[PDB]
C-alpha cells in the first residue's frame, strides 16, 4: 500500500540508516576510515546490516568491502561519486612496517603499545636508510637535520594513518599507540603466493592500488 | 472472432486476476528489486476502477512470463461468460472414478471423438440395443 | 558465548532429530506397502496367465 | 525409440547411470538389480510397451541385450 | 521402524511435523519447503526438504574448527566447547569476586 | 471412522481455510464490532505456526455460520488426501455439455445408480458387443 | 522506524549526487531546476536528516539551499 516503507526502501536498510550509530560511521567511512574489531559497536553494526550498506553505497559507485581479515572499508570506483585518493610511498613504508610489528613476535613484550621512536628504528633497520631518506629531501647525504626531518615526516604519516583507523593513540597518550588489523591491507600485494608483477596488475585492475 | 470483447468487463477481469495472483504470491511485475515491485503493485491496487489505465499498467510493468497465462485465462473467462447465458450452452462438470475415466478416455482416443461425442454415441447405441431387444 | 553455543547446539539437535523422525517414518511406510503390493500382484499375475 | 526407451526404463527402475547401462550390461552383476529389483524391471518393461511376456521366457532375460532382443 | 504399521508411522510423522512447525517458523524458504512437502502425490518432496535442513545447518557452522559439515558431527565439538567454557566461566567468576 | 484423523494436519487445514476465507472478505469472526473482529483476526494470523491453538481460536471467535461448511470442507479434503495416494482411488474431473449431461443424469436416475456406475454399465455393454464381435 | 517521506526523498535517484555536493558545501540555487525542486519538495525531511548530523539545512531568503555546520 501507499505510505509504506517497502515502496521505496527495504525495511532493514531503513532501520540501519535510522540507527543512532549510522551518522558517525558514515562520516568516518566517507572520510576514509577503516573499521576494525576494536570498535566493537561500529563493527557489530556493520556486520548486522552489512548487505544493506553495500547496496546503499553502491549508489555512490563505491564498494563497501570486507577484507578476509574482517575489517570493512570503502573502495571508490573510477566512476565514484565520492572522491578518491592514494597513500604516499612513505605511507606504504610505515604501513608495511606496522604490519610487520603486528606480526613481529620480538616486540611481544610491548603488548601492542608502540612508540614512534621504535617504529622509526625498525623502519631504518629494514629499509635503506639513505636511499629512503632521498625522498625526504633530494639533497640528503646523512645530515642530522635531514634525519630529524625524516623523523618528523614519519610522525606525520603516522598521524594520518591514525586518522585512517590503522592505528589508535592511547586514551591519554598521543606518543604511544596500538595497531589494528586494518594494517593487513598493506600486505595485499603479498598475501597471495604468486609472481609480484601479476598480483600488482590484478590489484590495480580491481582498483585496490594505483601506481606512482 | 466469435465473442465480442467488452473493455470495461475484460479490464475488471484482468485487474481481479492480477490482484488474485499478487495475493497468491505470484510476482506480477518484472522488477526483481522489491521496492519497484511493491510500488508497481501499489499503483495497481490504487488503479482500481480503470480499464484504460490498467491496460497501460499491464503493458508497462507486467511480468513477461505471465502474458500467455493471463491471455488464455481471459479467453476462458470470456467464453464461459458468454456461454453461461443459456442452459443448452452451459457445461456440466462431474467427477469420474479413475478406472471408468481411463476406459472412457481409451475409447475416445481410439475413435477420435471427444468425451461428449463418445458418450453420446455410446448412449445412442445403448438405446438402439434396447430397441433391438424390444 | 556459553548462551549462544548452547542455543546453537539445542537448535541443531532438535532440528536434526525432528527431521529424521518426520522423514524416515513415511519412508519405511512406503517401503512396506511397496513390498506388500508386489506380493499381492504376483498371485494375480500367476492366475491370469493360465 | 525402443532401444533407448529400454535404457530409460532400466535406468529409472534400477537407478543406475545411463552410461552404465550398455547393451551387454547384465542386471544382476553390472546393474546390481536383485530378485525383486529385476522383477520390477521386467514389470516396468511390460508396462512401457503394453505387452505381456511368459514367465519362463521373461526370467530367461538377464541382460540389456537380451532385454532388447525380446522387446524388439 | 520396520515392524510397525502405517498408522503409527503416520501419527509419528504428524507429531514430527508439529515439532517442525515451531522449529521452522523463523525461516521463510525452509518453511515454504516444509509446507510444500505435505503433498501426498509427491513423496520425494519430503526428502528434498530434509536435504534443505542439512543445506541449512551447513551454513550455520560458526568458525573453521566446527566445519565438520556433517551436522550430527558438530554436536560433539560444540559440547566440548560448552564444557570448556564452563571451566573458563568458573575461573572468571572467581577472578571477578577477588 | 474409516480415515485416520491427524490433529497436526487437520489443524493446519483449518487455519488455512480460515485465512483464505478472511482474505476473500467473508466475516469469519462472530463479532459485529470492527475492533474486536480485527483483533481476533490478528490473533488468528499470529497463530500460523501453532495449529493447535487454532481449535481454541475457533471456539472463541469463529462465526456460528461456518460450522457446517467447515466440517464439510475438511472432511472432503481428508478424503481426497487419503485417496490421492493411489491412482485407482483417485477421481477424474470432466466437463459435459448440457444435452449430454441431461440425458446421462436422466438415465442414471432411472437406473438408480451413480454416474460412474451408469458409465460402467454403458461401456460394459459396448465392450460386450466388441467382445462378441471378437470372440 | 523512519519517516516515510524521508525514505522517499533518500531513495530518489537524485539523492546521491545532491548529498555529495551538499556535504561538499555546494549551494543549490534556482538554476539547478531538478535539484532545487527536489529540495523544495523534501526540505521538511532533509532538514531532520541533516540535523541528525548536527548540521542545518538552510534555505536562504534568495532561495538557494545550503548546509551550515554547527560546532558539533
Ligand atoms: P527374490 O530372490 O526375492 O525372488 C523373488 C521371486 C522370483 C521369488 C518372485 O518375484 C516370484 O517370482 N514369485 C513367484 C514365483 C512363481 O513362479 N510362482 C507361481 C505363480 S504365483
Amino acid at each position: 500500500s501507499s505510505t509504506h516503507i517497502e515502496q521505496f526502501m527495504p525495511v532493514k536498510l531503513a532501520q540501519a540508516l535510522a540507527n543512532s550509530l549510522f551518522p558517525e560511521l558514515d562520516s568516518q567511512l566517507r572520510a576514509g576510515r577503516h573499521i576494525g574489531i576494536d570498535d566493537l559497536d561500529n563493527h557489530a553494526f556493520l556486520m548486522d546490516f552489512q548487505e544493506q550498506l553495500e547496496e546503499f553505497y553502491a549508489r555512490y559507485n563505491v564498494e563497501l568491502i570486507r577484507a578476509p581479515e574482517g575489517f570493512f572499508y570503502l573502495r571508490p570506483r573510477s566512476t565514484t561519486l565520492i572522491p578518491r585518493s592514494v597513500l604516499s610511498e612513505l605511507d606504504m613504508m610505515v604501513g608495511k612496517i606496522l604490519c610487520y610489528l603486528y606480526l613481529s613476535p620480538e616486540r611481544l613484550a610491548n603488548q601492542g603499545i608502540f612508540t614512534s621512536q621504535e617504529l622509526y628504528e625498525e623502519l631504518i633497520s629494514l629499509a635503506d636508510e639513505g636511499k629512503l631518506m632521498k625522498f625526504v629531501n633530494q639533497r640528503s647525504s646523512g645530515s642530522d637535520l635531514d634525519k630529524q626531518k625524516l623523523q618528523e615526516k614519519v610522525r606525520t604519516t603516522l598521524n594520518r594513518l591514525r586518522r585512517l583507523g590503522m592505528v589508535y593513540f592511547l586514551p591519554n597518550n598521543n606518543n604511544k599507540f596500538t595497531i589494528t588489523e586494518a594494517v593487513f591491507r598493506f600486505g595485499a600485494d603479498v598475501r597471495s603466493g604468486d609472481d609480484p608483477r601479476e598480483i600488482q596488475l590484478r590489484m590495480i585492475r580491481d582498483g585496490e592500488a594505483m601506481p606512482v | 472472432m466469435k465473442y465480442q470483447q467488452l473493455e470495461n468487463l475484460e479490464c475488471g477481469w484482468k485487474w481481479a486476476y492480477l490482484i488474485r495472483k499478487h495475493q497468491e504470491g505470484e510476482p506480477i511485475t518484472k522488477y526483481i528489486e522489491n521496492s519497484a515491485a511493491h510500488a508497481a503493485v501499489d499503483k495497481l491496487i490504487k488503479l482500481e476502477s480503470e480499464p484504460v489505465r490498467v491496460l497501460e499498467w499491464i503493458e508497462q510493468h507486467m511480468n513477461p512470463d505471465l502474458f500467455n497465462r493471463m491471455k488464455q485465462t481471459i479467453r476462458a473467462r470470456r467464453k464461459r461468460h458468454f456461454n453461461a447465458e443459456h442452459q443448452h450452452t452451459r457445461k456440466k462438470s462431474i467427477d469420474l472414478d479413475f478406472p471408468v475415466w481411463h476406459r472412457l478416455s481409451a475409447l475416445s482416443q481410439r475413435r477420435g471423438n471427444t468425451l461428449s461425442e463418445t458418450i453420446v454415441q455410446l448412449i445412442e447405441d445403448a438405446e438402439r440395443k434396447e430397441k433391438y431387444a424390444n | 558465548a556459553i548462551r549462544v553455543t548452547q542455543s546453537d547446539r539445542d537448535l541443531f539437535k532438535h532440528l536434526i532429530t525432528e527431521a529424521t523422525s518426520y522423514v524416515s517414518a513415511d519412508y519405511m511406510r512406503h517401503a512396506n506397502e511397496r513390498r506388500t503390493h508386489l506380493d499381492e500382484a504376483l498371485a494375480l499375475r500367476g492366475e491370469l496367465f493360465g | 525409440t525402443i532401444e533407448e526407451r529400454v535404457k530409460k526404463i532400466i535406468g529409472e527402475q534400477l537407478g543406475v547411470k545411463q552410461e552404465e547401462v550398455t547393451n551387454n550390461a547384465s542386471f544382476v552383476e553390472d546393474l546390481g538389480a536383485d530378485s525383486l529389483d529385476t522383477v520390477e524391471l521386467v514389470m516396468a518393461l511390460e508396462e512401457e510397451f503394453d505387452t505381456e511376456i511368459p514367465d519362463e521366457e521373461a526370467e530367461k532375460i538377464t541382460t540389456v541385450q537380451a532385454a532388447i532382443d525380446y522387446i524388439n | 521402524l520396520a515392524y510397525m504399521e502405517g498408522g503409527a508411522l503416520r501419527s509419528m510423522s504428524d507429531k514430527a511435523l508439529g515439532a517442525l512447525r515451531l522449529a521452522v517458523a523463523d525461516n521463510e524458504h525452509l518453511r515454504d519447503a516444509l509446507r510444500l512437502s505435505e503433498d501426498p502425490k509427491r513423496p520425494e518432496r519430503k526428502v528434498q526438504f530434509f536435504i534443505a535442513v542439512y543445506q541449512h545447518l551447513r551454513e550455520r557452522i560458526r568458525q573453521d574448527i566446527i566445519r565438520t559439515d556433517d551436522p550430527v558431527d558438530a554436536i560433539e565439538q560444540m559440547e566440548i566447547e560448552l564444557a570448556r567454557l564452563t571451566e573458563e566461566l568458573t575461573a572468571r567468576e572467581q577472578k571477578l569476586a577477588i
